[PDB]
């Protein structure tokens, strides 16, 4: 059964870093079998937040597709969103949204 | 020495491979150990094994919803020869 | 000392209550007894129990007809810790 | 399952005795469930024999009825037979025909 970090939206200090830990203490058993892990990082002119949840990849999230769901790691990809910097990733190995990676792995 | 409960702490993630238990992180499961008598008083000689097993209360999440429940026979409370 | 096979003679009539075995009148069934290690190398500490069990050949009568047959797992041949 | 002494006919020294042991080393599992134990003692002018077998009480044996079959002990009763002294008993507890009793128990 898929396990994912699920702290919903939290402030974060993740910034100017190649990768970041979610610092979410909630590892959850996703309530539906097809759900995968998701992480959303956003920075507006005031703060940075990191959202972690379970989510069905057949459904949009923040109106975007979770195109990378089969991936075992959460590789952040930028989405166009006015007034802020928005990055998102999905993945499907246990607690994979606990480590978010910006740009590709070395 | 004789047969009795020996303390043993079990860590869910490290020892059971369970990454979904939110609290506690582990617990005293304990085990039975110790000599027993050659013969029986009501194959092989008697062994030191658990007698009373108690349950453990844990907290975990399904989706964003916390759930408090209990697993039975997680804690060895007493041992017996047999 | 350690864990191993201990000799034990069993008499069919006196110990098992079987009055129908014609031969033998009894046999060495044996049993396992002895200390084992605290820990395991692949609940409770390991115990000394039978490993290899062998069969016993007996002779008995049904009507006036003799029958020779064998009962499986009657003789403890070796013991193991576990 | 009924167990009975089953040595068929053997010489015996049982004589002028209140009770006798069969000295039969064969204790048998009767092959049919309704069979009970039987013992037959006979003395002619030459010798004494004791016969032990399993036998269905619904059937005659030596042309006689096994009228005492429910009894747990083998109590010998005389049968009229020319040229010899003939006694028989039947019983239905394990190895009960191993001990034969003449006249009633004290």
């Amino acid at each position: 059964p898929q396990l994912c970090k699920f702290c919903d939206v939290r402030f974060s200090t993740c910034d100017n870093q190649k990768s970041c830990m979610s610092n979410c203490s909630i590892t959850s058993i996703c309530e539906k079998p097809q759900e995968v892990c998701v992480a959303v990082w956003r920075k507006n002119d005031e703060n940075i937040t990191l959202e972690t949840v379970c989510h069905d990849p057949k459904l949009p999230y923040h109106d975007f597709i979770l195109e990378d769901a089969a991936s075992p790691k959460c590789i952040m990809k930028e989405k166009k969103k006015p007034g802020e910097t928005f990055f998102m990733c999905s993945c499907s190995s246990d607690e994979c949204n606990d480590n978010i990676i910006f740009s590709e792995e070395y | 020495e004789n047969c009795c409960v020996r303390p043993l702490y079990i860590d869910f993630r490290q020892d059971l491979g369970w990454k979904w238990v939110h609290e506690p992180k582990g617990y005293y499961a304990n085990f039975c150990s110790g000599p027993c008598p050659y013969l029986r008083s009501a194959s092989a000689s008697p062994c030191c094994v658990p007698q009373d097993l108690e349950p453990l209360t844990i907290l975990y999440y399904v989706g964003r919803t916390p759930k408090v429940e209990q697993l039975s026979n997680m804690v060895v409370k007493s041992c017996k020869c047999s």
